[PDB]
């Protein structure tokens, strides 16, 4: 009326829980890159000579 | 994202977009100038100077 060893498991399951991976878009910069610094448009002398 | 001293070893972070790529570049940095501390953004034109001098900059800023 005990318990006695039965026999022995022919294979083993392991379970984990995993989501997937999605589409590559690689989005780096909201605005990106480093933006170059610029001329003022026209800007004209703001100098002259004497005479 | 967030990476760490360890976990930067493993990953691919590219610092201006153009050098991204498909399979390389998992991450990309924030700004170029993220590589500099706050004294050494504050030498202007730090790119143009050789570096002793750059470096010469942060310990003459603070006299």
């Amino acid at each position: 009326g005990g318990l006695t060893c039965a026999s022995a498991p022919q294979g083993t399951l392991r379970i984990l829980e995993g989501p997937q991976q999605s589409l590559s878009g690689s989005p780096l910069q909201p605005i990106p890159a480093s933006p170059p610094p610029q001329i003022p448009p026209g800007l004209r002398p703001r100098f002259c000579a004497f005479g | 994202e967030l990476i760490g001293t360890m976990e930067q070893i493993f990953m691919n972070v590219a610092i201006f977009e153009d050098e991204v790529f498909a399979g390389v570049t998992t991450h990309q940095e924030l700004f170029p100038h993220s590589l500099l501390s706050v004294i050494a953004n504050f030498i202007p034109f730090s790119d143009h100077n050789q570096s002793p001098r750059n470096m010469y900059q942060c310990q003459m800023g603070k006299q």
